[PDB]
């Protein structure tokens, strides 16, 4: 239902990349909650962009008289720079950074040079005068299943790249699961890049050891269940869900029935890895994601999300109502 | 001739080093030595550079190694510093034979080195380096060519170090098990290594040290052995045994390669990695637990990936062993650091420098007591390490010099999350480690395992029993903060379970005495009954020499052995017999200090050993002055007191400390922005790591004291790495304590000994009982218990007496009873009810009068005894003719019957040597009447200081620095050698508590009255204080803006409080001073009456219309008057 | 600006003197200061505290402070 309203009526949306490709600004500010960072998103950015990104985090002068040379160095002769957590030296960030913002306001005269900034919004509060001249953006985890497993697979020898979709599918359940914090698992926790890598690089290991087609399916679901995600589990029953997730997805069967919706069969192994890539990503893109989506492929009872759901639109609502009174 | 004949040895005999130090020489040809000396910090990081284990000696340190290369005495005492597991290195024939560890094992060289005055340290230093790798893979090599041939285990344990027995047989194991897998055959591998196990336990009990030591170690690797064994034999299908196997840890040699040292590789979950042959000794080994395997499992995954190793969870579940346990199962030992707020970028980074160029294990423990900043600024360094690692880069550039990576290094970090005076990771510190909860480890295979080692008869129910009856107290006990029963507390029951062995007989009773004393000291009374009933109900079932210590050491220092105070004692005895570190929790004045001195006291009765006791007052110095501090400005490392502490005893010049125990007590409270930097030092790691790098060891005979009387904001981080001592109750009854007391005041002192004998009946029980029970009903402003005011009374009594002795000899029995009488009912009102209002004070005076007896001399308001006949205040009033102009004079006191009854008290309790505190409402005169008494004095000088919210123990300090001499411990005199200084404090309790509520100043006054003394910081050394008194005032712990001071302080004190005056005497006061007014104009002298009443009237009609309800300021006092 | 300015003033108050600001060669600077005047004030003080008795003493009398 609140969906309804931004797909019937708006045509387009930004990411990242949009907003620093399309942008007269050469400042960026990032921001987020705790737990939650960007950094790759910068970095993967600076690569496609062909750019040599620096990264300075904030805290300390030496790593300050640092970041002041290397300021100095990246608006004269160019370059990507990254200041990290400034909110850490905020009489620094509203002294030197201050003065220096309104000074490139002025010269506008290099196109080479770009600085991004991250910071928390649970933190403390970053001057007015500096906010209002940089670039704004939010970096935020995908809402939606579908769209949170194709945007992996877009990101990225048939066994490689099955095993890489799949774990592409578990990796954006598992997300997606984490919203429910009372009903989902006991306790909040958060996943990030780094697990999804580090689970792709175990599935290659394991197949470059395993040429027989004989794919130690047991091990893998162990692995992934006890060691990459895992580990950061310090509760029992999460890692029960954790293991219950492991076992549908990985299960290794022929053809594995892994939403209500798509089924995906396994590989031939007389394909070729494009054509392989090719059948997952038609796979992927001709399914539609069910409006209960949080129960349904989530596999939780929908009186358990109803009250999740209905409160976020009760507050989106409430306060839709309020604004639009004024 | 010392600073020459120093920098001689270092500077002046060495013409090589003037290469680099050209300057340096030609000065001390010249020859300021100090600042040459404080100018070779350039050449010693140049020598640093050349080996980079010496980034953990200290500047002396190298600078002695240096020095003396041509005797190799001192590299030697190094060892247990640059290598850890090595003792010290054994020459001979100039020439290095061997090394021994730290366990007293042997380590023979293939071939020996030959030295030479000219090899610098280093280099010969890298050449056994590289000798001691080739020695432990030759005994590898040849071990597991005997055991592979078919030699049995007991005849090769025996001629090996710990490191070749362990790895061939680890390999063996592994060939074989892969071999059992390969089919469905593993009930007779199984039964073959079950004998095994036999038949090393049962030469276990004949063997050596070593040997014992040895076959303790292999015993646990083949339980494990024999676990994973039994585990696949009982797998049912193929898949289900390849999968357990996969994730244990493999030990196989790459025997098909040229690469000798590198040959040995561990497989897990599909990984390697790269076995070192570093040298480790035979530390303990830990008992292998499916907790323990995965973490491993975590760790192999992440150095796959060059990723920083990282455990989190509640404090003692084993996260720093078991990083310890797998450096040592990949044959290196890691280095372990404790994190704390004194370190910053630099000192992180240049951690992280020596960690670099070694090519060591880095484990850093209490991650979070790093400050914000500096755990964001140091991610720039942790992700440039993980970027060379990975990518294969031969230099990274830290603190702006590059540096050689060592290919073999790794970052570990352990956490405790959710606890005091910690903080939070940032997220882009966090992705550059994985992190893996450690929350419950599996205590019962411990047990089962470590008793089986123990060789007691039946492991599995005992262990059993254990636990389950940890699990009963955990449950059962009350809600209270100082109960954890976790996996500390099991390995201190089990550890105390050894010396037991051979007193009970390897069964049930050891392990039910290591429980009760292990738990039973640190429970209450209802948890004392509820540990006595649980352990009768789940187990079935001489000190007379120690005993008769303790009553000698109480009688002979003058404390009464009561049955508690025996009890605390004995239970503190048998605990530090294993515990190094104990805390001792109790109410204020209840027997701590009497407690552990006696304990100590009676250990040297029965031993005959030296105890030197330094007593250490953590809250009051800060942390760079106790732990000491880097200069960066200079990079000069300077002592603190327990830091300098420490180096002494390491030291160990005269051999002083071989015969002796040195103990280190810090009485204040438990912080954990201070104790927590002791950390490492406390639990097995047992060494102190400073920022600067140095590492210093704790001997085995070190024990530390904590003293304090709430475990409020102490987390469990300490409370279950120390032994603790719980005070239900006074170690004593109030007669024990007077008799205590009047003896020491006696003591201190024919004639006496019959004035001390009256004086012993005159202190009669039997109606100090009810005096003292009817006393506690009062309302005490400030107030202080009973049990901590006797000490008031007994002194002041004794005083009291003490000043008439000269007309004691000229009097009959009645008149020495009635004198005695009235000066202890005196001393006992103002002891008991001093700090209560007037017409409590009288009602208390009636009690006295009652309970004493109505034959007894008669206590009354005002009575008082002159030079001896008894006569009252009431008729020796004289009155004052005050000329006009004497009424701007500050220091004019009209008399009056209460002023003097205050005066003569404080000047009587100032002159039996007790702190005084006053009390009262602003205006009410305590400042006036403590200067009015002391004004006409010949025997003080007075000092005031005005206390205040910012002040410190620097101002205090500053305030007597014109007053006083430090004349050499050290001395601090007053100035003056006829009068006394009296250090007046006003206000004393605004200063503001700490964020964990403590006054530092409140302490150091404390710790100028109850040690007649402090610390003097940047010496480190002990300051006396000779004849200065402590008095101050305050308003009542009421008034806005006022912080209540803790009874620790105040027992230390009499407290008097002193009211307003009454209506009348105000009234009577401004008239006379009406009075001397008008004899400006005398012809309106008759109205001198009516103007005090007006003036009096008006006070009191706006002290109580304008109250400070309205404005904050609306303050009302005589001072308007 | 600082709490430390109160510290200060509370001092200056409460006492007439402010120790910190005299201590060490400071103070014996300040007694040397104190004997100069008192000879060419015709006053005859020996001693250290006669001197520094003085000095509070006149303080206390020449300086006004109006917040
Ligand atoms: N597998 C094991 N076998 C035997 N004892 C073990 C084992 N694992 C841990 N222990 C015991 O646990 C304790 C080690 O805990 P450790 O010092 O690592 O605690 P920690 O988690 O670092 O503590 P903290 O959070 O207080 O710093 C020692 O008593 C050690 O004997
Ligand atoms: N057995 C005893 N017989 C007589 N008096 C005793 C006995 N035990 C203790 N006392 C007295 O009780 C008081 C005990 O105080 P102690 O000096 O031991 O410090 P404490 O109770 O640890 O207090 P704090 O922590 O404030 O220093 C002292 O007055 C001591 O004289
Ligand atoms: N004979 C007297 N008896 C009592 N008070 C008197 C007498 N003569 C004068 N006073 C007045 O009594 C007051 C004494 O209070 P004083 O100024 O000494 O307060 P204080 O005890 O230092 O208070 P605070 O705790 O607020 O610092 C002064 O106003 C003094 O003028």
């Amino acid at each position: 239902a609140l969906n309804w309203f931004k797909n019937e009526f708006f045509v387009d949306e930004w990411n990242i990349a949009d907003v620093v490709a399309n942008s007269e600004n050469n400042y960026f500010t990032m921001a987020s909650e705790r737990d939650v960072d960007g950094t790759f998103k910068l970095i993967e950015l600076a690569k496609a962009s062909k750019e040599s990104l620096k990264i300075i985090p904030l805290g300390s002068i030496e790593n300050l008289n640092y970041a002041q040379e290397e300021i100095s160095k990246s608006k004269i002769e160019g370059g990507w720079i990254l200041l990290q957590n400034i909110q850490m030296s905020l009489s620094w960030v509203k002294t030197y950074l201050h003065k220096h913002v309104e000074e490139t306001k002025a010269a506008e005269e290099h196109e080479k040079f770009k600085m991004f900034m991250t910071c928390h919004l649970t933190g403390d509060k970053l001057p007015a005068p500096l906010l209002q001249r940089t670039d704004r953006v939010v970096y935020e985890d995908i809402p939606g299943i579908l769209d949170t497993v194709k945007d992996l697979w877009g990101s990225q020898g048939v066994w490689s790249v099955y095993c890489t979709f799949l774990l592409s599918w578990f990796h954006a359940l598992i997300t997606a699961r984490t919203r429910l914090v009372p009903h989902g698992f006991s306790k909040k926790y958060y996943f990030n890049d780094c697990d999804f890598q580090f689970a792709s690089v175990y599935l290659e290991n394991v197949l470059a050891t395993n040429s027989t087609n004989n794919i130690p399916w047991a091990q893998v679901r162990d692995h992934i269940a006890t060691i990459v995600y895992g580990g950061k589990i310090d509760e029992e029953k999460d890692l029960e869900v954790v293991a219950k997730l492991c076992a549908h997805v990985f299960c290794g069967s022929d053809n594995l029935q892994i939403v209500p919706g798509v089924r995906i069969p396994q590989p031939l192994l007389q394909q070729s890895e494009e054509e392989e890539r090719a059948r997952l990503t038609a796979i992927l893109s001709n399914t539609i994601e069910p409006a209960d989506s949080l129960s349904s492929w989530l596999q939780l009872p929908r009186e358990s999300i109803l009250d999740y759901e209905r409160l976020q639109a009760k507050e989106v609502a409430s306060s839709t109502e309020q604004l639009l009174q004024e | 001739q010392f600073y020459w004949l120093d920098l001689y040895g270092i500077l002046g005999e060495n013409l090589d080093i003037q290469n680099f130090l050209p300057l340096e020489t030609s000065k001390f040809k010249s020859l300021s030595l100090k600042m040459i000396k404080s100018s070779l910090s350039t050449f010693l990081e140049r020598q640093r550079r050349q080996f980079p284990r010496f980034y953990f000696l200290g500047n002396d340190d190298l600078l002695k190694i240096i020095g003396s290369g041509k005797h190799h005495d001192q590299v030697s005492k190094f060892m247990k510093k640059m290598f850890g597991s090595i003792e010290s290195i054994i020459f001979f024939e100039d020439s290095i034979t061997g090394v021994r560890s730290v366990e007293g094992e042997v380590l023979n060289l293939n071939e020996k080195i030959e030295l030479k005055d000219s090899i610098q340290a280093q280099e010969w230093l890298n050449i056994l380096d590289t000798e001691i790798k080739l020695s432990v893979f030759t005994q590898f090599r040849d071990c597991l060519g005997q055991l592979k041939d078919g030699t049995d285990i007991e005849v090769v344990v025996s001629k090996y170090i710990f490191q070749a027995i362990l790895l061939s047989a680890q390999v063996m194991w592994t060939e074989l098990v892969e071999k059992c897998l390969q089919t469905n055959e593993f009930s007779k591998y199984w039964k073959e290594v079950d004998m095994k196990i036999k038949g090393l336990l049962d030469k276990l009990n004949k063997s050596s040290d070593n040997v014992k030591k040895k076959i303790e170690a292999l015993l646990v690797e083949y339980l494990h052995f024999n676990n994973v064994i039994g585990q696949l034999k009982n797998c049912s299908t193929k898949e289900e045994a390849r999968l357990l196997w996969a994730k244990v840890q493999k030990f196989y040699q790459k025997n098909d390669t040229l690469d000798d040292l590198n040959s040995v590789f561990i497989s897990q979950s599909g990984y390697l990695l790269q076995y070192k042959f570093e040298y480790i000794g035979i530390p303990e080994r830990l008992i292998y637990t499916p907790l323990l395997l995965v973490g491993f499992a975590t760790l192999t995954d992440s150095l796959h990936q060059k990723y920083g190793g990282c455990f989190f969870g509640p404090a003692g579940t084993g996260k720093t062993e078991t990083v310890k346990a797998f450096g040592q199962n990949l044959g290196r030992v890691v280095v372990v650091f404790n994190c704390d707020d004194s370190f910053d970028y630099q000192v992180l980074s240049r951690l992280l420098v020596g960690i670099t160029q070694i090519g060591a294990w880095g484990c850093f423990d209490e991650f979070n007591r790093l400050d914000e900043k500096v755990l964001s600024a140091v991610s720039a360094n942790i992700q440039q390490i993980q970027n060379g690692l990975q990518v294969g880069k031969s230099h990274i550039t830290l603190l702006e010099e590059e540096t050689p990576l060592s290919p073999h290094t790794a970052v570990f970090i352990t956490l405790n999350p959710g606890y005091n005076g910690r903080s939070e990771l940032p997220e882009n510190l966090k992705k550059s480690f994985r992190e893996f909860s450690m929350k419950s480890p599996q205590s019962g295979t411990i047990a089962e395992m470590i008793l089986q080692i123990m060789g007691f008869e039946d492991s599995k129910s005992l262990a059993s029993k254990i636990v389950h009856f940890l699990e009963l107290l955990s449950s059962k006990c009350s809600s209270m903060n100082h109960y954890h029963f976790g996996l500390r507390t099991l390995k201190g029951v089990l550890r105390n379970c050894s010396p037991l062995v051979s007193e009970f007989g390897e069964g049930e009773k050891t392990v039910v005495e290591s429980l009760k004393r292990v738990i039973l000291p640190s429970l209450g009374d209802t948890d004392e009954l509820v540990f006595k009933d649980e352990l009768s109900k789940i187990f079935d079932s001489n000190s007379k020499a120690i005993v008769q210590c303790l009553k000698d050491a109480g009688q002979r220092s003058g404390f009464s052995m009561s049955e508690e105070f025996l009890k605390k004692c004995m239970q503190f005895y048998y605990m530090q017999k294993t515990q190094q570190a104990l805390i001792l929790v109790g109410k204020a004045g209840c027997g701590k200090t009497a407690t552990w001195k006696t304990v100590i006291d009676a250990m040297a009765i029965f031993d005959g050993h030296a105890n030197v006791v330094y007593v250490i007052d953590t809250k009051v110095l800060t942390k760079e002055s106790l732990y000491g501090s880097m200069l960066k400005a200079t990079l000069e490392w300077r002592d603190g007191l327990f830091t300098s502490i420490l180096r002494r005893v390491n030291d160990d010049i005269t051999g002083t400390f071989k015969n002796s125990r040195i103990w280190v007590v810090f009485d204040s409270d438990l912080d954990p922005e201070y104790v927590e930097a002791m950390n490492s030092v406390l639990d097995d790691n047992k060494i102190l790591t400073l920022p600067n790098g140095e590492r210093l060891p704790i001997p085995p005979n070190f024990r530390i004291l904590f003293e304090t009387d709430n475990l409020d904001h102490t987390t469990p981080a300490t409370i279950t790495r120390c032994g603790l001592l719980w005070f239900s109750t006074d170690v004593c009854s109030i007669s024990s304590k007077i008799d205590h007391l009047l003896n020491k005041s006696y003591e201190a002192l024919f004639e006496l000994d019959k004035l001390k004998d009256l004086i012993s009946d005159s202190f009669d029980m039997a109606s100090l009982t009810n005096i003292f029970t009817c006393s506690n009903d009062l309302v005490h402003i400030l107030g202080v218990r009973t049990f901590n005011k006797l000490e008031t009374a007994v002194q002041l009594a004794v005083h009291l007496i003490s000043s008439y002795r000269q007309w004691f000899q000229n009097l009959d029995d009645k008149s020495l009873k009635d004198v005695i009488t009235l000066l202890i009912k005196r001393s006992l009102l103002y002891a008991l009810a001093g700090d209560s209002t007037g017409e409590s004070q009288r009602a208390f005076i009636q009690t006295i009068n009652t309970y004493f007896g109505h034959d007894s001399q008669e206590l009354s308001d005002y009575s008082t005894i002159v030079i001896l006949s008894f006569s009252s205040f009431c008729s020796e009033i004289p009155s004052v003719s005050l000329e006009a102009h004497e009424v701007m004079r500050p220091d004019i006191v009209i008399p009056t019957i209460d002023t003097i009854k205050h005066e003569k008290i404080f000047y009587d309790l100032l002159n039996s040597k007790r702190g005084i505190i006053l009390c009262g409402p602003p205006g009410s005169g305590k400042t006036m009447i403590m200067n009015n008494a002391l004004r006409n004095s010949s025997l003080y000088d007075v000092v005031g200081i005005n206390f205040s919210k910012d002040t410190t123990t620097e101002h205090i300090l500053s305030a007597l620095h014109r007053h006083t001499n430090y004349v050499t411990g050290l001395t601090l005199l007053p100035k003056s050698d006829i009068k006394n200084l009296v250090l007046f404090c006003d206000q004393i309790n605004l200063p503001k508590l700490d964020k964990y509520g403590s006054q530092n100043v409140v302490l150091f006054l404390r710790q100028l009255m109850e040690k007649q003394g402090f610390w003097k910081t940047p010496e480190n050394k002990w300051v006396t204080i000779e004849r200065i008194h402590i008095v101050g005032a305050c308003n009542p712990p009421t008034d806005p803006g006022r912080i209540p001071m803790s009874e620790r302080f105040t027992r230390h004190a009499a407290i008097l409080y002193l009211g307003y005056p009454s209506g009348k005497s105000l009234s009577q006061i401004y008239e006379i001073y009406y009075k001397a007014i008008f004899k400006l104009v005398p012809e309106f002298r008759s109205y001198t009456e009516p103007f005090a009443r007006a003036s009096v009237h008006l006070y009191n009609e706006c002290k109580a219309r304008y109250s400070t309800g309205l404005q904050s300021h609306y303050l009302f006092s005589p001072r308007e008057l | 600006l600082e709490t430390a300015f109160l510290e200060r003033m509370n001092t200056l108050l409460a006492n007439a003197d402010i120790p910190d600001l005299f201590q060490g060669e400071e103070y014996d600077k300040l007694l040397n200061n104190l004997r100069n005047k008192t000879r060419s004030l015709g006053l005859l003080l020996d001693t250290e505290q006669e001197l520094y008795d003085w000095f509070v003493g006149e303080i206390a009398k020449n300086l006004h402070v109006v917040f």
